[PDB]
């Protein structure tokens, strides 16, 4: 499957 | 020929692309527990977080099928993109239930109840062309 467009998880 | 899965982080409630590394047997910690299987997963874009131990509920086949805008109905449970702390920006993939759909010559708006763990009712979904069907059984 083509990779989905997702934001990056941020730290606290 | 593969073998592709989605992994749900248990604290954000969102699904991320991942792979299964090991399957191990979790002996019951108490009499009120049965011998269940653990899935050891690693996130494709977060290999710094190492391996995570999850249960079959938080691992499922990777989302492959987009539901076209014209084929979205109120009441369907889908995986869509949403950012809770910046609703106007790109976010993460959560399971949601479509609550409202509207279309005009100018605008295409969709509202859904986003599951994060808690639930968020009537979230304005930005990416109405990137709504995935949840793969089962």
């Amino acid at each position: 499957i083509p990779k989905r467009r997702t934001a990056r998880k941020q730290l606290p | 020929v593969n073998e592709y899965v989605d992994a749900r982080d248990t604290n954000m409630g969102a699904w991320f692309e991942a792979q299964v590394v090991r399957v191990t047997r979790k002996a019951p910690s108490r009499p009120a527990l049965e011998e269940d299987v653990i899935y050891h997963v690693k996130y494709d874009d977060y290999p710094e977080n190492g391996v995570v131990q999850m249960n079959s509920r938080d691992v499922r086949a990777r989302a492959r099928t987009i539901i076209k805008w014209q084929d979205l109905e109120v009441g369907q449970v889908v995986m869509l993109n949403y950012n809770p702390d910046n609703p106007k920006e790109r976010g993460f993939w959560y399971d949601a239930e479509i609550s409202r759909k509207r279309e005009t010559r100018t605008a295409r708006e969709l509202y859904a109840n986003v599951v994060l763990g808690d639930s968020l009712n009537d979230c304005r979904i930005i990416f109405v062309d990137e709504v995935f069907k949840i793969e089962r059984p």
